[PDB]
């Protein structure tokens, strides 16, 4: 029809564009009826992939499904669309990874949704929202770092907009029971009356009947048959609702209407990040303490200067924390870059991040909380070591990922007979060194499987030929204790002097992606 | 689950009850006991010092303790659970031991064994799976089933036997029946006449019985009988014993064709002791070790993704797909702007499936791509022996090949390759198909090679390739169209190379139930399968399940010799080739020996039946080992790709030859590398090389040369000291050594030395081949009692490009002879040779019987050469001996103006048709000829597919069908009698009108 029509043709272009997700996302929760239209094309379009062999259209649609399913207001009990999915999937273990490992946890998602309805909605809402129980407890927190100057105004309102406080544990326990209730009992369930009752009870009985149920799914969510968890379900919430005194509002014969229960807003934190390092963090720590396995996600928000000094906190923030645990104590680190060089090679590796992500309450708010939900899979940057021996015997292990200039051009940001050995190596891992010394006045270190670094050379000798080259390992030594300055990723306020010896090669807390 | 008692080494004896999964792999099993011992032992510091990779996995069936070698199998397929099931046992007892280093005597074994090989099989540095050491334990069943079921007196004494009709031109020599044996014993000799059928053991007994009064003088003590001797060889170790008729052993036949007296000595027998095997190292591997199930057990259909541990190959639906990265090489070969690209190649035989290649670009030190080639055949489709060709071509600013490598797709324990690989290529130095071409192993030379990195797939779980179920099969039918069954017998009766057009594919894939019925037809019957799909694959497997008419048929070495070409790499055609073999005498797979080692260059896989065959045959007869192990160390230590495979199947012989046969190949291996040293030597340096080698020789006699050992080409000859005033060095551009030893024997009959040509810096295979196909043209002629007198001598390649040769005493060169009278100008008089024999022979009747020797044995030269097409000779390479016999030597390289045959005016005259006219030796000559050619046509096929195997593991450089085709028209196929006839005759005339028109042009060819 004509509602079918318009959902394939949103499908259609969102799988080709920023915004064409959001938009299906904005079509399809207007009626509760709308999200098994959906899924039911999306299952026919994977099963299309799955015959052609379409290795490049099996992840986008892997997050559309585990993003819908998630919110399905209810599945009526006559509809068998999760057994077809899990039959669909089942066939994909035959392929190569990571689609394999995408698709085994999408089963699991799919059982654990089959047996115990509402769980996989409740469990993000528990953590995110702080109210979980005293059996499993969990937490998620997100702490939106945003440069006050480097970003713009709107942003700033969107984070103003997240960082007020939007509901209250009162209503997020009943929020939480309306959706645990709903999704079990359909329509033979009256919504109004439950929330017309729920709203005069106390925080103490709304946290234990919440514990009840949470306990309750959490149980039946491990039954071996499928089939008799959900009876098991719906009696265990049944004698719950009487034990709670509405038994009047499950099981009317008469039927009323779905309505649709977002996902409540997220806690946020919005602090002022003037500075680069992510020393910040340990001082937000000191109210967390008061505030209080968990997670935190860290959106920094970005820009190009920012991303080499992001990179570069990161970097302590890696290796600091590996050595000395300070946040990870508690906390799974996550850190989210938000497009405001870390966004271009993102988006190479996994286009939805580029195609979301880098196009970018009000729909910028919608839109950054759904791809902080959504986005699991990490991806590693290429980073590379630099070991700097000073003079009087100092030695500093620095770690850049954009440039690195040593030479007059060094102390002009801010000739020699440099001796310059470099060691090159091939794809078969042969490596062939090599020891030619030049004399010249600047050297630059340009960011060129891995990824072999260039070395560039300024020969201008001059009396009264400046030439680059690839390298996968270089070592620059001074001539004799002679000073010469040490440039980093194009630094203009943290350039070294008097370095003598420089020595550059090739190199939780993940940056977080879509695929 | 299954429950199995583990016993630990920690004392009393702990124990440990555990269920295993079923479906789990061994390796998770021992994770398992591991973690179960770290709380249930008293002690765990003992199993927390060491790990799981420090200890065996050893159980006892049937008094022998096997071993869980597969870290991976699956456990319920492992036999001990049959075992046990079949025996009713429950908990099983698996005893765990540690692993101890290897004694100091098994390391002075290991080395000993690694000398006489010449190569380190322990070797672990070119290698990118385990497949060689697990046939180094998969090979120990075999030879101690061998060794177990072995009579110890005729392994000791090897008698040599055939049971082959006796040709008629040897019945006219046995008068009435009988045969005259002259047997010494110390000083005393007696003439008995005995009949041609008795045993070696009535010929004693009447013996004893005829002399018993006499014992004395004979030397025989008194309380000895017949029980305690035996007859052998004079001179020779040849002992003649066993339940055998007299006329069946080679040795007296030989004698007789060559009008000889059999001169036999009384002596004792050797003692079977000396033939003890050391006691094996390894404990056996357990027998279903390479076996992965059937398809309903690896399906992932009708199953839970958590119990998911195996995949099965045939529910993958995806195309292949494989990942080129780049090509490197240290240092570009050729200086210019080309262009290079990689092809891609799925391969089955020399059956191209697929097809991919990349976008040319220029020809740098390292040339990246990151590309992924995809190919349209199936990941269920793939066969069990497919072989990814990678191919390096190189273009010009057509394409020129430079390097190539393979590599199989489905392991030895049948799963699918993945992961990252970096492989070390081929280089295609000097054609269309070589053996050298479809080697599975990579290049020795990782430091100066071109080097392709490739990258297959990973998967969650192991892709295994299911074993196809034998099931009934549905087909009935009726009888076929009287049109159709007579094309399909003409599609049969064709040559084995003429090609199939797909009309024909089809006719015989269409009643390939009829095609069964005729043994003739499977060689072409399995040429139409295509191997590129699983269901004609699995209606391949249940068409070969009735085997009955195979089974029942005679055996033909001709059609069982081509289902082991390079054409068929199915292991299930291969097998039942073997199977067909396997009745062959000992007397015939002499004949064949080198081929079938040559036809282990074409197995896909190290580990084969025709590997296991010659293991056997080789651990059964004391004179098939003594020629398995020559060949197989001759191909060991020239050619560098496939070195390893020919290493571990001669290590898995020499551990059961016995100490007597080590003795031999040491004692034999050391002359060898002292007369090689001694030959380089000679080289790099008139009468300066003849003191030279005259002082180097007496001098090694001061070092360790044995002073006794088995002449490498007659392992019945037993030479001693050097004759060192009677050695030299050849006049030739390569300066052979002619050795003269003598024999160590005391029982010999006369003084004659054994003279050895000792020959560097040449390669000899070539001449091996061609004299095998000659002694086998001499059986097939043989058996239709013709006597061509051919005297194909002894040479065997030793190793790298070193060779030992046989002399032929009182035989000299026709260029020599010419050259006596001529000098060295290039003209010929015609009558030289005739002069000369008749010098050598002064009685008339010596020189009529020399005239017909003569005759013969050039007939049968003629034919041979003309039919192997090698007649175009130079006449320095033809010899002729006093007695008159004929023959070619060096025939290592001949492998505007041609003649088919060397027919010189000489051989003419000696003949007696000086010009044109035609005398009675010319028309005995014809007829001769004639006879033998058709003989010859006679075994076709035979023929046709030892030439095709001569030359795919023959001469190195690439050959293509045009060179195989000569053979097809030389023997003049699908033509009659008297057309073959009238064309021998034509190339006779032909040689008849040329003269020394060619010989004059190779004169001037050498000369310039």
């Amino acid at each position: 029809t004509c509602t079918e029509d318009r959902i394939q043709h949103a499908l259609e272009r969102c799988l080709h564009l920023c915004l064409n997700c959001w938009s299906l996302q904005e079509l399809v929760s207007r009626d509760p009826g709308h999200f098994l239209i959906l899924l039911e094309q999306i299952l026919q379009k994977t099963r299309e992939v799955q015959e052609k062999g379409t290795y490049d259209l099996l992840a986008p649609l892997a997050l559309l499904f585990y993003s819908t399913v998630l919110c399905t207001p209810h599945f009526p009990p006559d509809s068998d669309l999760l057994l077809k999915a899990a039959r669909t999937y089942h066939r994909f273990l035959t392929w190569p990874v990571p689609y394999c490992s995408i698709c085994q946890e999408l089963l699991t998602f799919i059982d654990a949704e089959l047996k115990a309805p509402g769980i996989s909605y409740q469990r993000l809402v528990r953590a995110e929202q702080g109210l979980s129980t005293r059996s499993h407890r969990s937490s998620t927190v997100t702490v939106l770092l945003l440069n006050p100057v480097e970003v713009q105004a709107e942003f700033l309102d969107v984070a103003d907009k997240l960082s007020t406080p939007g509901p209250s544990p009162h209503s997020a326990y009943i929020t939480l029971l309306l959706h645990a209730f709903q999704a079990t009992f359909g329509a033979h369930c009256d919504l109004s009356g439950l929330h017309r009752r729920l709203q005069s009870k106390t925080l103490a009985e709304l946290e234990a009947i919440f514990t009840e149920t949470a306990e309750a799914q959490e149980l039946a969510s491990g039954i071996g048959d499928a089939a008799e968890a959900r009876q098991w379900l719906r009696t265990k919430l049944q004698a719950v609702g009487e034990k709670a005194g509405f038994p009047g509002v499950l099981d009317t014969a008469k039927p009323g209407k779905l309505r649709t229960i977002p996902i409540p807003v997220a806690r946020c934190y919005t602090y002022s990040w003037n500075q680069d390092s992510f020393d910040i963090l340990q001082e937000i720590l000191l109210k967390e303490q008061e505030l209080l396995a968990s997670t935190l996600r860290v959106v920094v928000f970005g820009s190009d200067r920012i991303s080499g000094k992001v990179a570069r906190a990161y970097s302590n923030l890696r290796r600091l924390e590996n050595n000395r645990p300070l946040l990870t104590r508690f906390f799974k680190l996550q850190f989210f870059y938000v497009p405001v060089d870390i966004s271009h090679y993102l988006g190479m590796l996994d286009p939805w991040y580029e195609r979301n992500v880098l196009g970018l309450l009000p729909i910028l708010a919608d839109m950054l909380l759904y791809y902080c939900r959504f986005a699991a899979r990490p991806v590693l940057l290429q980073v590379y070591q630099t070991e700097l021996t000073f003079i009087t015997g100092e030695k500093t292990t620095e770690i850049f990922i954009h440039s690195l200039e040593l030479g007059h051009s060094a102390a002009t940001r801010a000739p020699l007979t440099l001796q310059i050995i470099y060691s090159k190596g091939a794809i078969s891992g042969r490596s062939r060194w090599s020891n030619m010394e030049k004399l010249c006045t600047s050297v630059n270190l340009s960011k060129a499987s891995t990824e072999a670094l260039t070395l560039n050379l300024t020969e201008v000798v001059k009396r009264q030929s400046t030439s680059q080259i690839k390298v996968d390992k270089v070592q620059i030594i001074g001539s004799n204790s002679c000073p010469f300055a040490v440039c980093l990723d194009q630094d203009e306020r943290k350039i070294l002097q008097s370095v003598i010896r420089c020595e550059v090669s090739p190199c939780c807390l993940p940056i977080m992606t879509f695929s | 689950l299954i429950p199995i008692e583990f016993v630990l080494p920690t004392s009393t004896p702990e124990t440990a009850l555990l269920h295993v999964a079923g479906h789990g792999n061994v390796e998770q099993m021992k994770a398992q006991v591991w973690l179960r011992a770290l709380e249930t032992s008293v002690s765990a510091d003992f199993y927390h010092r060491l790990g799981p990779d420090h200890f065996l996995l050893l159980y006892q069936k049937k008094g022998q303790w096997y071993e869980i070698y597969d870290k991976y199998q699956v456990v319920q397929t492992l036999d001990c659970l049959r075992y046990w099931k079949v025996l009713h046992r429950s908990p099983g007892q698996i005893h765990v031991v540690q692993r101890h280093a290897p004694s100091e005597e098994t390391l002075a074994f290991q080395r000993q064994l690694n000398a006489l090989i010449g190569y380190d099989v322990t070797d672990v540095s070119n290698v990118h799976d385990d497949e060689l050491e697990f046939t180094r334990r998969r090979l120990v069943t075999p030879r101690m089933a061998e060794v177990a079921g072995r009579d110890p007196k005729l392994y000791a004494m090897h008698p040599w036997v055939t049971s082959k009709p006796l040709p008629e031109y040897l019945l006219k020599k046995i008068t009435n029946n009988c045969v005259f044996i002259v047997i010494h014993r110390s000083t005393t000799s007696q003439t008995i006449k005995v009949s041609a059928d008795d045993t070696p053991g009535t010929i004693l007994q009447s013996f004893f019985t005829k002399m018993a009064k006499k014992k004395s003088l004979m030397d025989i003590p008194e309380s000895q009988n017949e029980r305690d001797f035996v007859l052998r060889v004079c001179g020779r170790d040849e002992y003649l014993v066993g339940e055998t008729p007299i006329k069946n052993f080679q040795w007296v036949r030989q004698c007789l064709k060559n009008g000889e007296e059999i001169h036999l000595v009384l002596d004792t027998p050797p003692d079977p002791a000396l033939d003890e095997v050391r006691k094996e190292e390894w404990p056996l591997v357990d027998d279903c070790t390479g076996v992965t199930g059937y398809h309903e057990q690896l399906t992932i259909h009708g199953k839970d993704h958590e119990s998911v541990f195996t995949v099965s190959l045939w529910d993958c639906d995806r195309k292949f797909r494989v990942k080129i990265r780049g090509i490197d090489i240290p240092v570009l070969p050729r200086t210019a702007d080309l262009t290079v690209f990689v092809e891609a190649n799925i391969q089955y035989g020399q059956q191209v499936l697929c097809q991919r290649r990349t976008s040319p670009k220029p020809f740098t030190e390292e040339v990246l791509w990151n590309v992924w080639l995809e190919f349209s055949i199936k990941i269920k489709d793939l066969p069990k022996g497919a072989l990814l060709n990678l191919q390096i071509y190189c273009g010009k600013a057509k394409a020129q090949l430079l390097y190539y490598v393979n590599l199989l797709l489905i392991d030895h324990r049948f799963l699918l390759r993945h992961g990252e690989y970096v492989l070390h290529m081929w280089q295609l130095s000097g054609g269309s198909f070589n053996a050298d071409k479809l080697t599975s192993a990579t290049n020795p030379d990782k430091e100066n090679s071109m080097s392709i990195s490739i990258l297959l797939d990973n998967y969650c779980h192991p892709i295994a390739l299911p074993k196809h179920r034998p099931t009934p099969d549905p087909e009935v039918r009726a009888e076929m169209p009287n049109q159709l069954r007579k094309q399909l017998e003409a599609i049969i009766a064709t040559d084995p190379l003429n090609p199939l057009t797909a009309e024909d594919k089809e006719l015989l894939w269409h009643f390939r139930y009829e095609s069964l019925k005729d043994p003739k037809a499977y060689p072409k019957l399995f040429s139409s399968v295509k191997w590129g799909q699983q269901e004609i694959v699995a209606k391949t497997y249940q068409l070969l399940a009735k085997r009955e008419v195979w089974d029942q048929s005679a055996l033909d070495v001709g059609l069982t010799m081509q289902l082991l070409d390079c054409n068929f790499s199915d292991e299930n055609v291969r097998a039942i080739a073997v199977q067909k073999l396997e009745s062959l005498e000992d007397d015939d797979v002499l004949h064949y020996l080198l081929q079938l080692v040559q036809a282990v260059k074409f197995e896909p896989y190290h580990d084969s039946a025709l590997a296991r065959f010659l293991l056997k045959r080789g651990l059964r007869n004391k004179r098939i080992g003594h020629f398995l192990f020559w060949f197989l160390r001759s191909e060991i230590a020239q050619s560098r790709h496939y070195q390893q495979r020919f290493a571990v199947i001669l290590e898995a012989y020499l551990r059961g030859c016995g100490t007597a046969m080590l003795h031999d190949f040491t004692q034999q291996v050391q002359v060898i590398d002292m007369l090689q040293k001694v030959t380089i030597d000679i080289k790099s340096l008139s009468s300066q090389v003849i003191s030279q080698l005259k002082q180097k020789l007496e001098n090694l006699q001061n070092l360790n040369l044995p002073q006794s050992f088995r002449v490498p080409y007659d392992p019945g000859l037993k030479a001693g000291a050097l004759v060192i005033e009677k050695c030299k060095v050849m006049a030739s551009k390569k300066k052979p050594l002619w050795l003269e030893f003598k024999c160590a024997d005391p029982t010999a009959l006369s003084n004659e030395t054994i003279g050895i040509i000792f020959k560097h810096g040449d390669d000899l295979r070539q001449d091996m081949l061609i004299l095998q196909i000659l002694r086998i043209m001499e059986s097939i002629w043989e058996t239709e009692s013709l006597d061509l007198c051919l005297l194909p001598y002894g040479c065997i390649s030793t190793g790298d490009k070193i060779g030992m040769i046989e002399i032929v005493k009182d035989a000299t060169t026709i260029a020599k002879i010419q050259q006596s009278t001529v000098g060295n100008t290039g003209a010929f008089k015609d009558e030289v040779l005739s002069h000369w024999l008749k010098e050598k022979c002064p009685i008339e009747e010596k020189f009529q019987a020399a005239v017909e020797r003569f005759v013969y044995s050039c007939a049968g030269y003629c034919v041979a050469t003309f039919v192997l097409g090698i007649g175009d000779r130079h006449n320095d390479n033809i010899m002729i001996s006093e007695t008159g016999n004929l023959f070619h030597i060096d025939f290592g390289h001949i492998l505007k103006e041609r003649v088919p045959f060397v027919l010189t005016p000489d051989f003419l005259f000696v003949m007696g048709t000086s010009g044109k006219k035609t005398s009675l030796h010319f028309q005995k000559f014809q007829d001769v000829c004639v006879k033998a050619y058709l003989a010859l046509r006679h075994h076709t096929n035979l023929l046709i597919i030892l030439f095709s195997m001569m030359l795919m593991t023959g001469m190195p450089q690439l050959t293509s069908k045009e060179d195989i085709e000569y053979i097809r028209d030389a023997l003049t196929v699908g033509k009659s009698e008297e057309d073959a006839k009238k064309y021998f005759l034509d190339q006779i005339e032909v040689c008849r009108d040329k003269g020394w028109t060619v010989q004059f042009n190779w004169f001037l060819h050498l000369v310039l």
